């Protein structure tokens, strides 16, 4: 057992004492502090982790990289028992090219997606049906999607009359469109192992749309659950304050949430080239500002804040009042006696219900890759999560096709009125 | 890790 971060942490540590230089043994004490980390971070090579076996054409080569790395360090050892300064700390310069080396292989293979399209740990008949399933669950999410939100944007938008409930079914239906309008971006990007055969400006008008849409269909999610919950604690105060006016001025801050949130995707999302014939539209974490010793800190906490946001703000956030507020309407309803419940009691317990399946799963994949953020970078840890991401995001993008059926299709006005609409239709 | 919408 070793760590490899305070292994570098004390690397990097130790070369800010040695350009301090102000005396002879401090450049000494330091190189000795790094030889002992360096030989601890051989140690904590991941040769067990990548076939195991002695003489390998890859797995004697990144043994071989410390020793290089150690040699450096003998390089400026010597020079520094000698009284000479000057030549030990400009053999350390030499030392920082090959840290920066490091620094720059554990980004690189860190924003690169693994393919598990080639990987042979991947290869059995069953990680090859369970990578088309979220294709179909995406396809069919497709046109359910576009289909269910149009018809609702087209219903409950132009051909019912102007409520705060017909409001509240636009936008979110809105949301679910602009959202499953991008998913045969996203099917043919997932089928070709994570690539990107799209622009640039696409990579970032594409996932723009995605982020927002998804951030705005959880908070209109948790706005209709406000609403509906005031309408049967409060119902005095509903027919008196609740207007078209005031819902056409709060309902903008769910979409304002979404926009800030979005920020991430707009600043630092971009196309990037690995180094054969393969494009990516991931965040570009070896190009950032800094020095490399700078662009791994950053590119933890970047990621880390982003896993938490998700988590917190995009899950706890609309969870929680969702499960209070039909909650509380549950209650609302079990005191007087059953003059409201119109609706049957498998409604209430679906809305709830739809959202924690389709989101928790994603959720709880999302913020474990979260937690263990420095386990996938410099050891490459965890691959059960990138290889469950595909699968828990298509079970939560289907959710943007059955709000429709849970929310507006569920009441007995607007499912009459879509029948009348169309001409000459089944019954 | 790969990229996450959210
Ligand atoms: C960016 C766009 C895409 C969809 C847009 C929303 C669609 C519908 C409405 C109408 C009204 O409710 C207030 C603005 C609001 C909520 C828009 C705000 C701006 C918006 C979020
Ligand atoms: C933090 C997340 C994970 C869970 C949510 C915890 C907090 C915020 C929740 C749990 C139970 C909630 C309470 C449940 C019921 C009521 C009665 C209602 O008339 C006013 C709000 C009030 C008093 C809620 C306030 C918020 C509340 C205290």
């Amino acid at each position: 057992p070793a760590d490899l971060e305070d292994n570098w942490e004390t690397l990097n540590d130790n070369l800010k004492v040695i350009e301090k230089a102000d005396n002879a043994a401090q450049v000494k004490d330091a190189l000795t502090k790094m030889r002992a980390a360096a030989l601890d971070a051989q140690k904590a090579t991941p040769p067990k982790l990548e076939d195991k076996s002695p003489d390998s054409p890859e797995m004697k080569d990144f043994r071989h990289g410390f020793d290089i790395l150690v040699g450096q360090i003998d390089d400026a050892l010597k020079l520094a028992n000698e009284g000479k300064v000057k030549e030990a700390q400009a053999a350390a310069e030499q030392l920082k090219t090959t840290r920066n080396a490091y620094i720059q292989k554990y980004l690189t293979n860190f924003s690169t997606p693994l393919n598990e399209y080639e990987e042979v740990s991947y290869e059995s008949a069953g990680y090859t049906v369970l990578r088309i399933l979220p294709l179909v669950v995406l396809g069919v999410t497709f046109v359910l999607g576009v289909l269910g939100n149009g018809l609702v944007i087209w219903v409950a938008g132009f051909r019912m009359t102007r409520t705060v409930t017909t409001i509240c079914y636009l936008n979110l239906a809105l949301a679910d469109f602009s959202f499953t309008a991008t998913l045969p971006f996203l099917i043919v990007s997932m089928a070709m192992g994570e690539k990107w055969p799209f622009g640039w400006f696409l990579c970032k008008l594409i996932h723009i749309v995605v982020d927002i849409n998804l951030f705005g269909s959880v908070f209109l999610i948790g706005f209709i659950a406000l609403d509906r919950c005031i309408c049967v604690l409060h119902p005095v105060w509903a027919q008196n304050h609740r207007t078209v006016s005031l819902a056409m001025k709060v309902i903008v801050g769910p979409w304002i949430l979404a926009l800030v949130l979005t920020l991430p995707v707009f600043l630092f999302l971009t196309t990037v080239t690995i180094p054969n014939g393969d494009t990516y539209c991931t965040f570009n974490f070896a190009s950032w500002g800094g020095t490399p010793e700078e662009r791994l800190k950053v590119a933890i906490t970047m990621l880390t804040a982003r896993g938490i946001i998700r988590f917190v703000i995009g899950f706890l956030l609309p969870m929680s009042i969702v499960a209070i507020c039909y909650g509380l309407i549950a209650a609302k309803i079990h005191k007087k006696g059953m003059i409201k419940s119109s609706r049957p009691l498998r409604v209430l317990t679906a809305v709830v219900a739809s959202f924690f399946i389709c989101w928790f799963p994603f959720q709880l994949v999302a913020l474990l890759g979260t937690v263990w953020l420095k386990e996938m970078l410099f050891y490459g840890k965890y691959k059960i999560i990138d290889i469950l991401v595909n699968p828990t995001s298509s079970l939560a993008f289907f959710n943007s096709c059955l709000n429709p059926m849970l929310y507006v299709f569920v009441g007995q006005d607007f499912r009459e009125r879509l029948i009348h609409s169309l001409p000459t239709s089944l019954e | 890790w790969k990229y996450m919408v959210x």
